[PDB]
């Protein structure tokens, strides 16, 4: 929590590279908020941010099929998902996944509990970034990057065609709300 | 997490997903105040004692 | 029989519709619990505002009260009011997809659902409704050679209404989604000025089907 | 949108207050959730229409026919067609305003998983025309491919067999032509500059918000806590909440309104993407001005562009007729 001049806020301190002017004191951006500040011991400019910021998912399979879960914390290095939830909670359960060996970092941010793989799956439960989750394998929670399909390089050539044997009376159901109850 | 997925989807039961339970932010580790440095020996001073 | 099984055993073929209700649901719900919410005053029940304060302030804090009721009701009525335009939405798709699909056939491609169209059953539903949209689609394929045309009198002849294929020896007409190979004859096909000026063009024998009568 | 932070910024009392209101901040929530996973949806429904992933032919061999403007570049790092580079560049202040309580980066598909999808539609498109789109591929020719389609459209298939270079010739030309009118011209991607700069300002406008003091004495919570005691501290940060309140209330219900517009138009564009794209549309100016004949889909940031191929009648001559 800092405080210069009157200018109460909270965040990370860091380094700014800005040249500020003589007389400029605060900095600012587009949205009208503080972005940098200039000590006033001191010809100094540093930056302002949030400090770690982040929405947490669970991401669980059916919990008649099993209870362990993986922890997303949203747009945060894993470095400091340790303190990100102060690691003050019950000692077994939420401390280990606060930290663990099967920790991944992602553009939608930091996946711990789920074993990254190289093998490529269907999106099972999307996490984000090209990036889902499966609970298949003991069994436990993986993360891999979701496969758009099965590569099929067709037979092209420019005096060959293709033509059906036989055919198939395939039935697709397609459902769409028509109504909703009438409340007043 | 299992129970903290339970709350939000008030139910004993979780079907297959990712859900949103809540939100974090690192605390203040600790409190900074800083003022401009102070002048050297001002007439407030002088005119105590 | 496999559509009714699959309706049967899994649980979420319905999720959509169900999804609908229980929003609806839930946003009723919501508005109850709003009625238990102080909105800043002493009390959320009315009767507790009448009783223990005196009219000079147990009107402000009523009004209050009447302020925050009124906004989660001007909340749940919008809400309510996008649910409904997206209800109207879907309700036209589905009125369009009951007149192209089970009162005729349409040649939209992914409209009356996956493949080459034939008939759509509608079935009600508890505020919805259900297509069974039925459609051919190619099961087993064949690779062939094929060729733009054919120049059998020294001019290009084009299928009246199908391809060329060929097999590894014999030239067959037939037609794009089934593989009915035919005899190249004049009938099924029509020619075009000469045949030096079609890219691919092959050479083939035309048969005439009148040649066995001009005989006799 | 946290609402708790946006509304109170890690001040106890504001949340005390807060609590007091309901669960509004649950509704919002929820609301935002629902329009992502909207997204999300409309993503997919436009993109994710193609079964298998297929890939052209090492040679391009398809009669004269160029497609190098709309297929992907080996060359570049991202395996973009020039045509989706050019939209890419030409669209372009959001990720200096994840301060407040906005996360809006991470999306459910990558802009190199949407590019494969359009290069899996384009090969299927060229090598097996729209048979991948209603069952099993089948590969064919695509000067027949084309010959197929002026008939669909009504024209003898000798025509293109008899001009098939000058046909080519002319969708080439086509090409070039638009890629130099993209490249050039900056308003030719205006909707989806305009729906980006809408989004901006909307979030724009929901920060600056906070500094509205909606009849307060200040518009920062620590001023109000600190110079009033709580008896007047606790209605003036009241006052500040009610504000703060109907400013996120109004901005959740316009970027509802907006999602409903967006999700009509990514439904317009599926079925645009089913028709003309994995078929043949006989629809009138439905998949561009003329007798359609196929398109080509291109990804361009939050958006897709069609490029409809039509057949369009050039010299007239005038006939007695009975
Ligand atoms: C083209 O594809 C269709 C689609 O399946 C084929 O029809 C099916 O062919 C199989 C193989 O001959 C049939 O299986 C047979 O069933 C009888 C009676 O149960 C059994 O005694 C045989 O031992 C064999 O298992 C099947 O009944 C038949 N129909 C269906 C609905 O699957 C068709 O044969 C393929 N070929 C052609 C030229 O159409
Ligand atoms: C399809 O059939 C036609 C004839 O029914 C083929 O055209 C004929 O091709 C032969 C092969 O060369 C020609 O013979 C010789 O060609 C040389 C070079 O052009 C020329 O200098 C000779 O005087 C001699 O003509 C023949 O002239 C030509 N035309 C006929 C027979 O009327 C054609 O080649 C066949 N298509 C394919 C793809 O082979
Ligand atoms: C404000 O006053 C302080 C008083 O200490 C100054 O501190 C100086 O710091 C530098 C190092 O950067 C030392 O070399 C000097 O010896 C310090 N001065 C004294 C008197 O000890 C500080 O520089 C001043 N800042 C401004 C902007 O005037
Ligand atoms: C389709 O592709 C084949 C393979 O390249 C082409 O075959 C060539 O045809 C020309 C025409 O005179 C010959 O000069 C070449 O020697 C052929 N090359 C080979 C490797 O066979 C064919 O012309 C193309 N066009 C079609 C099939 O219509
Ligand atoms: C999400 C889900 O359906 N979970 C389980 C499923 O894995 C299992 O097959 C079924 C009965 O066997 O009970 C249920
Ligand atoms: C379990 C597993 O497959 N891990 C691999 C890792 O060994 C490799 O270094 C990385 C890319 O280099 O991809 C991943
Ligand atoms: C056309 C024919 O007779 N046989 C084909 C062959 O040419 C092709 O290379 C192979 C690959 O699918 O399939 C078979
Ligand atoms: C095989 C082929 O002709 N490819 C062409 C290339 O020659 C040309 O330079 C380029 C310019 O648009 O377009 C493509
Ligand atoms: C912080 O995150 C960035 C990217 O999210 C990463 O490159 C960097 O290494 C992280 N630093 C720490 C200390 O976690």
């Amino acid at each position: 929590n800092f405080n210069f001049n009157g200018l109460t806020g909270t965040g990370v301190l860091t380094e700014s590279n800005k040249k500020f002017l003589p007389f400029q004191q605060f900095g600012r951006d587009i949205a009208d908020t503080t972005d940098a500040v200039r000590d006033p011991q001191t010809l100094e400019i540093l930056d302002i941010t949030p400090c770690s910021f982040g929405g947490v998912s669970v991401i669980t399979p059916g919990t008649n099929t099993s209870n362990q879960v993986a922890v997303l914390y949203q747009d945060v290095n894993c470095t400091e998902v340790p303190v990100a939830i102060h690691a003050d909670q019950l000692t077994p359960t939420w401390r280990v996944y606060s930290t663990g060996s099967n920790v991944f970092q992602t553009r939608a941010g930091c996946l711990i509990g789920a074993e990254h793989v190289n093998n490529s799956y269907e999106c099972d439960i999307p996490i984000g970034a090209g990036i889902c989750a499966s609970y298949q394998t003991s069994q436990s929670i993986i993360a891999y990057t979701m496969s758009l399909g099965a590569e099929n390089s067709v037979a092209y050539s420019n005096n060959s065609i293709a033509i059906p044997t036989n055919f198939t009376i395939s039935v697709t159901t397609e459902i769409l709300p028509v109504s909703m109850t009438k409340t007043s | 997490p299992l129970s903290e997925t339970k709350c939000t989807l008030k139910s004993f039961t979780v079907e297959k997903g990712i859900y949103q339970t809540s939100n974090f932010r690192v605390q203040p580790t600790e409190s900074i105040v800083r003022f401009p440095n102070i002048t050297n020996l001002c007439p407030f001073g002088e005119v105590f004692n | 029989g496999k559509i009714q099984d699959s309706l049967s055993s899994t649980a979420s073929a319905l999720g959509k519709l169900q999804d609908v209700v229980n929003q609806n649901a839930q946003a009723l719900n919501t508005l109850v619990k709003q009625l238990s919410s102080n909105f800043g005053a002493i009390s959320s029940v009315l009767n507790d505002i009448l009783s223990r304060l005196d009219p000079p302030e147990a009107e402000v804090q009523i009004d209050r009260l009447i302020t925050g009721r009124l906004q989660s009701l001007q909340t749940y009525v919008t809400q309510q009011l996008i649910r409904a335009a997206e209800i109207r939405a879907s309700a036209n798709l589905a009125a369009t997809k009951m007149s192209e699909c089970v009162l005729g056939q349409s040649k939209r491609v992914d409209f009356c659902g996956k493949g080459y169209h034939l008939m759509s059953f509608p079935q009600s539903a508890p505020h919805g409704v259900v297509f069974l949209h039925v459609t051919y689609v190619p099961a087993q394929e064949k690779n062939f050679t094929t060729a733009p045309a054919i120049c059998h009198d020294g001019k290009a002849h084009f299928p009246r209404e199908g391809v060329f294929v060929s097999n590894g020896t014999h030239w067959f007409v037939t037609q794009r989604n089934f593989y009915e190979p035919q005899i190249i004859t004049t009938d099924n096909t029509f020619v075009s000025g000469n045949c030096d000026v079609v890219i691919g063009i092959v050479n083939n024998t035309v048969y005439d089907p009148l040649q066995p009568e001009l005989d006799s | 949108v946290d609402c708790t932070m946006y509304i109170c910024g890690d001040s106890t009392e504001c949340s005390n207050l807060l609590l007091q209101y309901g669960s509004f901040c649950t509704q919002l929530n929820r609301a935002l959730t629902g329009i992502a996973v909207e997204q999300d949806k409309n993503t997919q429904e436009v993109f994710a229409q193609v079964k298998q992933i297929y890939k052209t032919p090492p040679i391009k061999d398809f009669g004269g026919f160029n497609f190098s403007q709309i297929l992907p570049d080996p060359s570049k790092p991202s395996k973009r067609s020039f045509i989706e580079d050019l939209l890419f560049n030409k669209v372009t202040l959001i990720c200096a305003q994840k301060f407040n309580g906005l996360t809006v980066l991470p999306p459910l598909l990558t802009d190199e998983m949407i590019a494969q999808y359009t290069s899996a539609l384009l090969a299927g498109t060229i090598t097996s025309g729209w048979t991948f789109g209603a069952g099993a591929a089948l590969q064919i020719p695509f000067a027949m491919q084309m010959a197929y389609r002026f008939n669909g459209i009504g024209v003898t298939q000798n025509v293109l067999y008899e001009n098939q270079k000058l046909i080519a010739n002319q969708f080439n030309s086509a090409i070039g032509k638009i890629q130099d009118s993209l490249s050039s011209t900056a308003s030719a991607l205006g909707k989806l500059q305009d729906v980006v700069n809408q989004n901006a300002q909307a979030l724009n406008t929901l920060v600056k918000q906070l500094s509205s003091n909606f009849g307060a004495i200040s518009s920062v919570l620590n001023d109000i806590l600190s110079r009033l005691d709580p008896p007047e501290a606790e209605v003036q940060i009241d006052r500040l909440i009610t504000g703060r309140l109907q400013s996120l209330q109004t901005y959740v219900t316009q970027q509802l309104i907006r999602a409903a517009e967006i999700r009509a138009s990514a439904n317009l564009a599926a079925t645009k993407m089913s028709e003309c794209v994995l078929g043949q549309s006989k629809r009138v100016d439905f998949c561009g001005k003329g007798y359609h004949l196929m398109s080509f889909p291109q990804s361009a940031p939050h958006g897709v562009v069609f490029l409809h191929v039509t057949y369009v009648p050039a010299q007239e001559k005038n006939f007695t007729t009975a």
